[PDB]
């Protein structure tokens, strides 16, 4: 299913934005705006990939299964297994 | 009464009974206030009351769980008035505000009396005379929305509700309620003739909900189409039987076994028809090369094979079929390639 | 820029693993880290998946006590819509989202967990068909249902169990018309034992509920919506009912045994919560009730023990009050009280295992737990001592 | 007190002391093995200048003091402040 | 830049900032959630070195928990081959062939692992020369072999063990004829100290077995071939032996000292293995022997207590079996006992320094790795005080 | 040994006499060629035990 994953993910804080991204980055779908979700989760990609190969800095077995990032102003989440990469834009808070 | 029944050992002895006699008016008047509170709980009606709702969910009939729930307040007043009874002493009645209790109780009672309700219940039983003698099921014209034509739909001459029925009788039997001889064969003919019933008519909607579902995917009917002729074999020679007999039994469990492998089947032909039809769309656009072409082949030929050894029906016309669309896209592919 | 890829990738449903992970994380995702006597500890309330619904059974995983099970029948606010609903519910981290849904096409009953697996879900259903889901698979549909057939259970299913252990288990079920029948864990398609109980001059028992002696497989205790006890063994060397009890007189809803062991061996106690307000204590040696239970009218639902303390146990009236009884201390004021804001029809309750704190369904579908005193959470060598001698009282 | 933090830090689980690396991605204390520790602070230190630059891209107004890197063996919380760069090794359990 | 600069960059005192981070860091960090019986347990039996040539000694490396040393002694099917043969054989993981060999070439009759050494297998001989192996070296013979003069041992050496402080260790050996000496671990040409055992005077002793307390290197016990176990102290006025204990009629074939520390000291118990299928529960501060538990026809060969059992003990027998002795459970008959096939000869026992497991030697060069269950194994807080209780009795 | 060690100071009792080892004589019969089979393993076995 979709709509019910995007609604109940949603729902649960009353967030301001989250889209399904199956693939490597580039994403299509838009929860607020076209441009500040596609750009920013492109790069978001891009940076989990070189955070993949940081992790596998240590040892090649280890991979990264999920990431916070809550810092003054945004707390932003993906939790990457092969090519589920999640977007969350919310308060600090 | 809890702090008295702390301590009865000179109880016989009329000295503390001086004590008790003191605080009879106080103890009266709280008996008639709890008594009130608990009419007034009983005003709000059975079905008015969460408890009939939660009876429902309780596999228990409305009838008998209203006069069940009558019983057990009138159980409660009685457990009152013993109580009160053992507590003040013999003969508290002779107070003029113990007769007027015991005259207020009685009243109660009155209001409170049950078997009214089981003779209405009976007398509406015999009036509407159920029965399920009759044919094993029932075949029915129906005009279903959306269709113009009148659909034949097929039914099972069993109304759900008759069991109900039993349980009432089951629990009025040991309620003390006597009821009619009639009603009581009735009831125990239906309950031991439910199982047979209730497995006809969910093999019945099951194998109408499968045939829909074929029917729905008009590729897979051809193949389906013997399955289907040994079900309508079978449902024609159940027709026939009325509805008591002593086939029933056997009968109605080749026919559940025979519906459940038809809708097994069903559903493995099924997934594997979306299989190989994903494969055929993905065979149309493939890119033009000999290898991935005679992969495809070699994948849907090994589709077919796994359903030749299943042993289903009709085999050679469906590969038939397909060989002729899958030629069909070939000659379109052949066609771009040589464009 | 792709346009059909990620379509087709979001339509193509490879999200098992995806969506499992992403639900167990998000809920701990709700974790605010940043960096700038009775009392209630957690109330639960699903309005997608309970609202205006009666919570139908209630169990606690023993191999996860975090997991929970609630049942729950059609719903009458729409009929199209799914009427079994299950619900898993978890102790984890705080959330108003359940944490699995099940659904079943027949009214659920009852439902619990397999002692047998960890993470299979067992539940009869009101049309006698008894259903199993899989929690680790996110799957809405029933794994297997039994056949609806003569020999199986028809009448609507009330109470499910798994008896034995990780290696001799056995999945025992009760029709209301009294078929007990004996399923495994394996497969769920034909019953391994099968009987229709009976009492005496081939009359069956219209059991309600039942429970089994602690620590014992076989010679469980049945209840009847007729107003009598039952203790049957499941085989022995005669199977069916074995003896008959004296009983209570309205129907019998919930019954159990005694649960928690120590220097001292109370097994053979039976709580039995009828209609009556009247949770009686009695014991299987002694045909007549140990103790009557008197502070109001109309419908105590159903009692257990806790596990932990042998002398106290948990007891919900349908008007919405969940009292606690202690035995040692009190013989018949209530130790422990509470009624649940709104005074709704609170349905059934379950005590976690290990005790220390309660589960309490409602009629609302608004299902609260919480915890209980540590001075009477705790039992002592005392408490079963002197609930040897309250035994000896009587 | 810089004993006192050292003390409070191994208490927490997995954690041996309190070890800081300085903008140069050199520890300035000393509590794990010398060569792993600092190739390994120097990656974290790229990676949190990366971090900083996407950060900075969208939140001109944003400051990072909180990354949750957890694989399946360890995580690692890794906390700037202006300059001294906190590093705790923590078990998930 | 450089490890000076930093000193007075953390001396300066801006760091309110970076306190403040941290102690936020760690308290938002605080909560920490989650995401989602004797068995045969394994073989080790060479087949080139390991045909007959019974098992001598066993021991387990403390730096090294997975490794154990072995010692088959006894050449009489080949002249030619190696005399004597000691196998190290790892626990980490399964290989039918022992990790590293090691032959000397006279027979080998006890060995044990270096405590200084991590990466050095020290053994004794026949003969009566300390033997060393190096397994850094590549070659399979003795690296370093102290000499056969009178002042070393000329005796066949029974009992080798490197013992003392990682800065301070000496290698106490002890013959048959009863020299005692130390060596350096390092340097083995001379003896760096020495002394002969001798009971009152003119009084030679045929030790044939030792062990220490655990800590204590200055005092130790010794169990006789004339069946008459000895205290002894290692350096002071007194060194030599001090006490007459009237042990058992029959050689001496084992001893122990009690291997458990934490609660009530029982350095002072230690356990004789005689040479008429009676071991001795029993202690230095007494001089009568305890109890002396006795069944069966042939004779043990050896007994050890358990690591971290304050009670349980184990014991070699003549037709094969072994069996463990819980004295908190039983004093009487053994709590466990399991017989290996074939009933060979054991020849030795030894438990892991964990404990959780035990090996046992053969008479046919098979060491057998046996587990042992839970509830057998490990001990409880109580445990110490039962032990107590237990010696109290008598 | 054990089990008329758990009577030991029992049979002291003048009742308890009577009622040990009247009864159990052929069970010391027992033990006696149990003896047998002790002695069974000295019977042959000098230089090859």
């Amino acid at each position: 299913e979709v709509e019910e994953t995007l609604k109940r993910l949603q729902s649960q804080k009353g967030v301001q934005g989250i889209i399904v991204v199956n693939t490597e980055g580039i994403p299509i779908k838009s929860t607020m705006d076209n441009p500040t979700t596609t750009q920013y989760a492109s790069l978001m990609h891009s940076f989990i990939l070189k955070a993949r190969s940081t992790v596998r800095d240590i040892d090649p077995q280890n991979d990264l299964t999920f990431l916070r990032i809550r810092s003054k102003k945004n707390e932003i989440m993906v939790a990457p297994d092969k090519d589920y990469f999640l977007i969350v834009i919310q308060n600090p808070t | 009464f809890r702090i008295f029944s702390r301590f009865n050992a000179l109880f016989v002895r009329p000295h503390i009974r001086g004590a008790i006699r003191e605080y009879q008016t106080q103890l009266i008047q709280r008996v008639k206030d709890d008594i009130e509170s608990l009419h007034d709980k009983f005003k709000v009606q059975y079905p008015q009351s969460q408890a009939c709702k939660m009876s429902h969910v309780r596999d228990l009939p409305p009838v008998s769980g209203s006069i069940i729930w009558a019983k057990q307040i009138d159980r409660q007043l009685t457990a009152y008035m013993k109580r009160v009874e053992d507590v003040l002493g013999k003969g508290w009645e002779n107070h003029v505000e113990g007769q007027k209790l015991k005259q207020d109780g009685d009243s109660f009672r009155m209001k409170l009396n049950t078997q009214e309700i089981f003779d209405d219940w009976a007398r509406k039983v015999q009036q509407r005379n159920l029965g399920v003698s009759g044919r094993i099921f029932t075949i029915e014209s129906t005009r279903v929305r959306g269709r113009t034509g009148n659909v034949l739909k097929l039914k099972v001459n069993f109304l759900p509700e008759i069991i109900t029925l039993s349980k009432e009788v089951r629990n009025l039997k040991w309620l003390g309620f006597r009821v009619p001889l009639a009603i009581v064969n009735k009831a125990h003919q239906a309950n031991q003739l439910y199982p047979f019933a209730i497995s006809l008519i969910e093999s019945v909607r099951t194998y109408e909900r499968t045939c829909e579902k074929v029917e729905e995917r008009n590729t897979i009917s051809l193949l389906v189409a013997g399955l289907k002729k040994e079900v309508q074999a079978l449902i024609a020679e159940g027709i026939a039987l009325v509805w008591e007999s002593y086939k029933l039994d056997p009968y109605v469990q080749r026919l559940a076994e025979t519906v459940f492998n038809f809708q097994e089947k069903v559903d493995d032909l099924l997934i594997i028809e979306e299989k190989i039809d994903l494969e055929v769309r993905s065979l149309e656009t493939c890119m033009y090369d000999h290898k991935t072409f005679s992969e495809i082949l070699n994948r849907v030929q090994k589709a077919v094979d796994d359903l030749n050894l299943h042993s289903y029906s009709n085999l050679p016309i469906w590969v038939n079929k397909l060989d002729m669309e899958i030629e069909r896209i070939l000659g379109v592919r052949l066609q771009a390639g040589l464009r | 820029l792709t346009e059909e890829e990620k379509q087709q990738i979001l339509h193509s449903e490879e999200f098992l693993s995806f969506f499992d992970h992403s639900t167990r994380i998000v809920e701990r995702a709700l974790s605010e880290q940043i960096n700038i006597k009775l009392s209630l500890n957690r109330q639960f309330f699903d309005e997608r998946w309970s609202k205006h619904r009666v919570v139908s059974c209630l169990d606690w995983s023993s191999q996860y006590p975090e997991l929970l099970v609630a049942s729950y029948n059609n719903n009458e606010d729409a009929p199209h819509e799914p009427d079994g609903v299950a619900l898993v519910w978890n102790m984890k981290y705080k959330k108003t989202t359940p944490e699995y849904v099940f659904h079943c096409q027949s009214a659920v009953m009852s439902a619990t967990f397999a002692k047998f697996h960890p993470n299979l879900v067992v539940g009869g259903t009101y049309s006698g068909q008894i259903v199993l889901w899989d929690n680790r698979s996110n799957k809405r549909t029933p794994v297997q249902r039994t056949p609806l057939s003569a020999a199986a259970h028809t009448h609507p299913v009330y109470c499910v169990n798994v008896v034995g252990t990780q290696n001799a288990h056995n999945l025992i079920s009760i029709s209301t018309d009294g078929k007990i029948c004996s399923w495994s864990l394996d497969m769920l398609s034909h019953p391994q034992d099968s009987m229709e109980l009976v009492h005496k001059q081939s009359k069956a028992v219209a059991v309600t509920s039942m429970s089994f002696p602690v620590g014992d497989v076989n010679n469980f205790v049945v209840g009847s919506e007729e107003g009598s006890v039952y203790t049957a063994c499941r085989h022995g060397s005669k199977a069916g009912i074995s003896e008959m009890f004296e009983g209570h007189q309205g129907p019998i809803t919930g019954i159990h045994c005694h649960a928690a062991v120590g220097a001292v061996d109370f097994s053979h106690l039976f709580v039995t919560s009828s209609f009556d307000w009247t949770v009686k204590l009695w014991t299987t040696k002694n045909n007549k009730p140990l103790y009557s239970f008197e502070d109001n009218a109309d419908y105590v639902y159903d009692v257990m023990w806790s596990p932990t303390h042998p002398a106290l146990f948990a007891c919900v009236d349908g008007m919405g009050r969940l009292d606690l009884w202690n035995l040692n201390n009190d013989t018949e004021v209530p130790t422990a009280s509470i009624s649940v804001e709104g005074n709704p029809a609170l349905n059934r309750v379950r005590w976690t295992h290990s005790g220390r704190e309660i589960a309490v369904g409602d009629s609302e579908g608004q299902i609260v737990i919480y915890d209980v005193g540590e001075q009477i959470a705790v039992p002592r060598n005392d408490e079963w001592a002197r609930f040897g001698r309250t035994l000896a009282e009587i």
